[PDB]
């Protein structure tokens, strides 16, 4: 009449560690900043963002 | 004037293993959208079963 399928009671997720520690405190909190005409372009790469 | 009694083999298959496929498990399992998409196909699963 049917099939017997036991269902999973809950779901889990696994992922690798958040490595390389993406620098977001030096840009958002700096002692000195550039000018509106001479803004500095900062690129963040090779790191998983948080 | 002389006779020889010899025996020969002859193998014939009888029956194979009975198979029962789980239909909605094999198509796609653990999805409500799968049920909604398979219940609108009429009867393409009950006939196979």
């Amino acid at each position: 009449t049917s099939n017997f399928r036991v269902q999973p009671t809950e779901s889990i997720v696994r992922f690798p560690n958040i490595t390389n520690l993406c620098p977001f405190d030096e840009v958002f909190n700096a002692t000195r900043f550039a000018s509106v005409y001479a803004w500095n372009r900062k690129r963040i790469s090779n790191c998983v963002a948080d | 004037t002389n006779f020889t009694i010899s025996v020969t083999t002859e193998i014939l298959p009888v029956s194979m293993t009975k198979t029962s496929v789980d239909c909605t498990m094999y198509i796609c399992g653990d999805s409500t959208e799968c049920s909604n998409l398979l219940l609108q196909y009429g009867s393409f699963c009950t006939q196979l079963k």
